[PDB]
RNA sequence: GCCCGGAUAGCUCAGCUGUAGAGCAUCAGACUUUUAAUCUGAGGGUCCAGGGUUCAAGUCCCUGUUCGGGCGCCA
RNA sequence: CGCGACCUCAGAUCAGACGUGGCGACCCGCUGAAUUUAAGCAUAUUAGUCAGCGGAGGAAAAGAAACUAACCAGGAUUCCCUCAGUAACGGCGAGUGAACAGGGAAGAGCCCAGCGCCGAAUCCCCGCCCCGCGGCGGGGCGCGGGAAAUGUGGCGUACGGAAG
RNA sequence: GGCGCGCCGGGCCCGGGUCUUCCCGGAGUCGGGUUGCUUGGGAAUGCAGCCCAAAGCGGGUGGUAAACUCCAUCUAAGGCU
RNA sequence: CUAACACGUGCGCGAGUCGGGGGCUACGAAAGCCGCCGUGGCGCAAUGAAGGUGAAGGCCGGCGGCGCGCCGCCGGCCGAG
RNA sequence: GGUGUUGACGCGAUGUGAUUUCUGCCCAGUGCUCUGAAUGUCAAAGUGAAGAAAUUCAAUGAAGCGCGGGUAAACGGCGGGA
RNA sequence: UUGACUCUAGUCUGGCACGGUGAAGAGACAUGAGAAGUGUAGAAUAAGUGGGAGGCCGCCGGUGAAAUACCACUACUCUGAUCGUUUUUUCACUGACCCGGUGAGGCGGGGGGGCGAGCCGGGCUCUCGCUUCUGGCGCCAAGCGCCCGGCCGGCCGGGCGCGACCCGCUCCGGGGACAGUGCCAGGUGGGGAGUUUGACUGGGGCGGUACACCUGUCAAACGGUAACGCAGGUGUCCUAAGGCGA
């Protein structure tokens, strides 16, 4: 789609924010609706991106971590996991989905992703909410700000979708900017590009 | 007969838009341009309908 | 070969998330002179096999034999 | 109803012009057979040939790429040597059959419509004056008539171009 | 007759480089289907009838039909020599 | 009689060969000349449908390798049945 | 454009050949004509599906064949053995 | 000539185009408006996804579950109906198109008028609009009204309107988006076209195959050797009737 429809429909969804003049913590959404996909056979598709906007901010973050994590973690009020504590919220997994519907995603640990898969591994695996992989720079600040906001385009059975991307404060053309890397990475992820997408929707919370 | 494929893809048959487009234009790079210039038509009524 | 249709206990069929049901046949009891006919009921499926979506599928989607059907070949 | 514009269309022994027909060796457009060959014959071959028809010129046609190429790239058309009896076509039978490249003959390029900007800046015709007149042309004057805004002329054409 | 030369009357009052801003193209045609002829041109080289009949980083060509994706090359459907 | 092919024979040159087409200078429209006019033909290379490939070898010295006495690779020698 | 300056007591297409006396039997075949409705077959164009597309496949199904009535002053035909 | 081969003008049928305007009938759809979303566990009639922390005066928890609850702005299915896209059948319309008539001569409305109907001189609906005893005649306007000019109320020649109504958009009628033509496709097609209609042979034809093969003979003791010489055979059959071993 050309990009002065994404410009003037934002600049109205700014000055449209007059609907209701919200309540909450503002932030909007994208929604999708697919022309022919077919949900049921092959190829259905799961696509992350690296989007580096980071729309949510009011954002939760609990992680597990090996040791040199300790110091760091509590000084960054950051949720060091241990293995003593993984083991405890192991003995009842009903309290670990609670702290998956406290919290928003996690991190995972370099190595203890074979004390995850014990039996917590597939009980916790059961939320689409699974931990995300550590690298060797074993430093977590901005890691795990580009960890979140890699958005999950996903392909479930029914044929819509809807993608939290964008908050009433940000940076504009760089909403816009957020926005078309939304669009042209769900395109570029589909198997065949616009034609496959009815209705893009972007409208608010409300 | 462009028309008629607006009615097609205004019910969003693609693929028999597609087809009658090659029939009663010619090839199907022809075919491929106007289908796509219709949505772009089409999409611009759905537009100025909304707002 | 081809979309297509089908598999369900020894034999015909019913049946979106679990007691796989309606009968036919067998087993054993009661009746009867005797399972001859009746009647009471029970036993009896790794749902054709496998993978996948799903909260789990005999049911949905694929894959793999096996058959039932018109075309394809042949004059 | 009458008058006046314009538009479509008629009649003139109206003023001025123009085409007809001929020859047709060479040239352009169309039509176009069967003999013949295949040891017969029907597809092919004869053959886009004979016959037919229309149209020109001193030459005609073609011609300045909606090209050839696939290279280190060439560069309108026409003609010759070659490519080549090749690639290809064909009861793949008989038979048919180009072009590119290269070497030469020759060699030449250009103009519109559109986009525009200039007071239609444009063109034809009648009358008179001067000149010249056996290719009716040059200069001047006409409150002379027309054409043209439903578009003439000047700049401008893909090699870009225009204005400041 | 033409190439040489002089005199009058009349036409034109013309160019090039750089920078900035503009502007740019030919339609029942291209193309496709089918049919007939022609071609060496072979899933159709050219021509024509009928039907469909466009586009503008478009369109044609790129000697095996078609899809995708790069490239290369020209600018058709107007005209003179 | 023209064209094509084959074989024989004469002539010139000979891994070359030929200007036939173009050009330069009465008989003579002949004749001569070109050579950075050999473009080109035919020959000098075959084979394969095609991608393609494309016409002697040996000996010496050094560095079963194992139940390449063959030899892989390097320097020399002989070198064309 | 002829019939046609015509209109079924006319135009056109056939057979047989005055009159008298008759004109028998056969619709199986080959024709011709009538009817479209069982199973069939059946073109291009149109429709739907599959596929990246050329293309492939399926469905529907005009006349004509098929199938079925009628007709011999239509073509023709019209037995034997004890 | 035809029941030969391959085709052909003609004709029959279908499709496309010229090729429209409506009204109903049957559908397929799109769209707006409205309710459905009862396996369980769960206060529960949870279809689904994604945001969400106070709308308005249930909820964030927690509870059981796979998955949760304000809002919205979405995407799927289902069930009645409004509305505008196409197909299809039928009935109509006139405008392309075809036919007929003519010296293209009174067409369609409306007005004005005369005979009938009944209701209390009245309006409406409908009809009519002047020619029938005769082998005659029939045009080139009488009459009315209003203007006008030449000569002196009188004379002579004029012009206009009613007579002969007005208004209009096809000259009137008959057909009609089918006839028809243009282009394809299928059928039919001795009406017409082009051609073919083997060979061997005691002439040719009919017969036969001596035309491709096989055995014995002929065949004269190698091989070879003929006629339509002689007596015969073949165009197959076999999962064993092939190959081993006993
Ligand atoms: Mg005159
Ligand atoms: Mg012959
Ligand atoms: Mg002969
Ligand atoms: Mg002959
Ligand atoms: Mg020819
Ligand atoms: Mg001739
Ligand atoms: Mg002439
Ligand atoms: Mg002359
Ligand atoms: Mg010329
Ligand atoms: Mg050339
Ligand atoms: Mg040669
Ligand atoms: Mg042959
Ligand atoms: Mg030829
Ligand atoms: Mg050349
Ligand atoms: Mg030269
Ligand atoms: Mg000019
Ligand atoms: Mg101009
Ligand atoms: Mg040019
Ligand atoms: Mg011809
Ligand atoms: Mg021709
Ligand atoms: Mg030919
Ligand atoms: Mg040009
Ligand atoms: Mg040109
Ligand atoms: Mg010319
Ligand atoms: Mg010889
Ligand atoms: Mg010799
Ligand atoms: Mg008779
Ligand atoms: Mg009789
Ligand atoms: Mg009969
Ligand atoms: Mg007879
Ligand atoms: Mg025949
Ligand atoms: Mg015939
Ligand atoms: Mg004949
Ligand atoms: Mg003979
Ligand atoms: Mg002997």
């Amino acid at each position: 789609v050309s990009r002065d429809t994404l410009y003037e429909a934002v600049r109205e969804v700014l000055h449209g924010n007059q609907r209701k003049r919200r309540k909450f913590l503002e932030t909007v959404e994208l929604q999708i609706s697919l022309k022919n996909y077919d949900p049921q056979k092959d190829k259905r598709f799961s696509g992350t991106v690296r989007l580096k906007s980071t729309p949510r901010p009011k954002f939760s973050v609990c992680v597990l971590g090996d040791q040199q994590h300790c110091d760091e973690a509590k000084a960054v009020d950051i949720p060091h996991m241990d293995i003593e504590a993984l083991k405890k919220l192991n003995k009842n997994k009903k309290l670990v989905k609670k702290l998956a519907k406290k919290y928003d995603a996690f991190l995972a640990s370099e190595s203890l992703i074979k004390q995850i898969p014990r039996i917590l591994g597939p009980g916790l695996n059961k939320a689409g909410k699974f931990p995300s992989l550590l690298t060797h720079n074993e430093n977590m600040v901005a890691k795990v700000d580009e960890v979140k906001s890699t958005i999950k385009f996903q392909m479930k059975k029914v044929l819509c979708l809807a993608v939290a991307v964008g908050h009433v404060k940000m940076t504009d053309d760089e909403l816009v900017y957020n926005i078309h890397l939304a669009v042209n990475f769900l395109v570029s992820l589909l198997k065949k590009n616009w034609q496959n997408v009815r209705a893009l929707y972007i409208k608010s919370t409300m | 007969y462009e028309r008629r494929a607006m009615e097609l893809l205004k019910v969003s048959k693609d693929k028999r838009a597609l087809k009658f487009i090659k029939k009663r234009v010619g090839t199907h790079i022809r075919a491929k341009r106007k289908r796509e210039e219709l949505s772009s038509v089409l999409a611009a009524m759905r537009k100025a309908a909304a707002k």
